């Protein structure tokens, strides 16, 4: 079925910019919003962002809005995490997720291994 | 008749943000296309007509475009005062008139997941011969959620009804409450009751639950 | 300023008949086309009904023709529509508007004043009051009250008489399968406050003069 491979992470200075991407391969996935979530260790998860279907838009957690942007690549079936202005507290493991309602319920069913982004 | 189709239905931009509402006719209608704006609970309020005429006393930043089967109306610079239903209306098949089925407009705001609270039946409900089981899902954004109710582990269908507050005015959130309804009988059959809760801000499902009579 | 209101709403069972009356006042109602629209609750606007200045020209939704008629009186500013034959798909808010255009007035065919609109609610439902029951319950706990079985809208709910508002949110009804309406309230509240503050819901229905006080209190 689909496989998630998220990209893009590793060390970086703060005030720094890193890309992360979000590539799946075994489904087309432009029919469905994809999520961005993060876990720094022995802490809960969180939700970052979500890239709703072209044309419906895009949503943001309290701590990434105005740093972070969600972004698509439908052609090449893969979105991205932009992220800009980056401090020590986002260091995290990040993590890409499918939600497999259409209709943006959030049922997250598929989910990347994750990369490592170090902020210090 | 004329069928005119009308997208999106929620509309979700940042105050400042350009937007734009579409409505396209089945057949051509020329110019003669309306618009109106719809406060909750106030009346329809025409904002352009023939297709991209400004009404008097209409702010600048509504304009309409379009000839014939597709239309459009911007607001170059959303205000606070635009969230509200927008329909668009077509004039020259007539009768009957027609309208689009309406876009909602509302202010985006950051992702915040509900909090989640189940409610048993109270005794004084049940002595009475039926059984409502209340699950709350409290201050969240974006508006999209899913419940399901669980008995005794099975998947519930067809015996639940949903209702959705009004976006918050101070803080921009929905909440929603799911009811379950059962005979007093069929409940008193099972033990555990659960309602199962799904939004893009959780990254888990989360479920709250309680066990009858304990 | 112009103006328009709409009168003639209420409950009605369903294959009986109700009249709604527009007053107009403001510009020359004589000289415009107006017409009628509704609202189902929840729903989008539906053109109903129009007629021209002299009555002269009359126009029907394909869902009511047969059974509604619009009328105008202009010697008293009026609009009418007889609404025959009634069913529950029928209920709806009733809005009459007035045209741009009309005689001497070409070229542009808006809506450009609206009444503030009558409900007309088809039902076989009779008057009763709801039934109340407590919803009972981290730092922050809900509470609440379910009320039940009510006919027609609206109930009000407050909290401790109207001294408790903050987190307090009371859902829209529903209309249930049986014709009757439904709705709770709730409220958070610190989770420390429940063993030592006391939370009751007070419901009114007007229409039949029921008033509940129902104390919400733990398991």
């Amino acid at each position: 079925e689909v496989q998630l491979q998220e990209s893009g992470g590793g060390l970086v200075q703060p005030g720094g910019s890193l890309r992360l991407s979000c590539a799946a391969s075994g489904r087309t996935i432009s029919r469905y919003a994809m999520s961005w979530f993060r876990q720094a260790p022995g802490k809960e998860r969180e939700f970052v962002a979500t890239a709703r279907r072209s044309g419906d838009g895009a949503f943001y957690a309290d701590s990434v809005q105005g740093r972070f942007t969600v972004s698509r690549d439908d052609a090449k079936n893969t979105v991205y995490l932009q992220m800009n202005s980056l401090k020590p507290e986002d260091t995290a493991v990040y993590y890409c997720a499918i939600d497999s309602d259409t209709f943006y319920s959030g049922s997250y069913d598929y989910w990347g291994q994750g990369t490592q982004v170090t902020v210090s | 008749d004329i069928q005119m189709t009308q997208s999106p239905i929620l509309l979700s931009a940042s105050v400042g943000d350009r937007v734009t509402i579409t409505c396209r006719a089945s057949q051509s209608i020329r110019s003669y296309l309306n618009w109106y704006q719809q406060r909750t609970n106030g009346s329809p309020r025409l904002l352009i007509y023939a297709a991209s005429s400004l009404q008097s006393g209409v702010p600048s930043r509504f304009s309409g475009s379009g000839s014939g089967t597709d239309f459009t109306l911007t607001i170059n610079s959303l205000q606070p005062d635009d969230e509200a239903d927008y329909y668009c209306q077509q004039t020259y098949s007539n009768p009957p008139i027609t309208f689009g089925a309406g876009t909602r407009l509302e202010i985006k705001r950051t992702v915040a997941a509900p909090s989640v609270f189940i409610f048993p039946p109270s005794d004084e409900q049940l002595k009475s011969g039926t059984a409502s089981v209340v699950c709350l899902l409290n201050n969240f954004y974006p508006r999209e959620a899913k419940v399901q109710w669980k008995v005794d582990n099975a998947l519930q269908s067809g015996n639940s009804q949903e209702s959705v507050t009004e976006q918050d005015s101070k803080d921009s959130t929905y909440s929603l409450s799911s009811t379950l309804t059962l005979s007093k009988a069929d409940y008193e059959k099972h033990k555990v009751y659960a309602c199962e809760v799904t939004h893009q801000g959780l990254s888990s499902p989360v479920t709250k639950s309680f066990n009858r009579g304990e | 300023e112009v103006h328009l209101v709409e009168s003639g709403g209420g409950l009605v069972q369903p294959g009986r008949s109700l009249r709604l009356s527009c007053a107009a006042s403001g510009f020359t109602f004589d000289d415009y086309t107006m017409h009628w629209v509704r609202q189902a609750p929840g729903k989008g606007l539906e053109w109903v009904s129009d007629i021209s200045w002299n009555s002269g020209s009359i126009g029907y939704a394909d869902s009511v023709k047969g059974r509604f008629t619009v009328s105008r009186d202009n010697a008293k500013n009026s609009l009418y529509l007889q609404m025959n034959s009634l069913r529950g798909e029928d209920t709806a808010i009733y809005y009459c508007a007035k045209d741009m255009s009309g005689y001497g007035h070409y070229g542009k065919y808006g809506m450009d004043v609206w009444g503030q609109g009558t409900t007309v609610t088809v039902s076989s439902a009779a008057t009763k009051g709801p039934s109340v029951f407590p919803l009972a319950p981290g730092g922050t706990a809900a509470l609440g009250c379910l009320v039940k079985d009510y006919f027609p809208e609206p109930v009000t709910v407050s909290w401790n008489s109207g001294a408790l508002t903050s987190g307090v949110h009371t859902f829209p009804c529903v209309l249930q399968s049986s014709g009757l309406y439904s709705l709770s309230s709730v409220v958070t509240v610190p989770s420390s406050s429940l063993g030592t503050q006391t939370y009751i819901c007070n419901v009114n229905h007007k229409p039949s003069n029921t008033k509940v006080d129902k104390k919400v209190e733990p398991a």
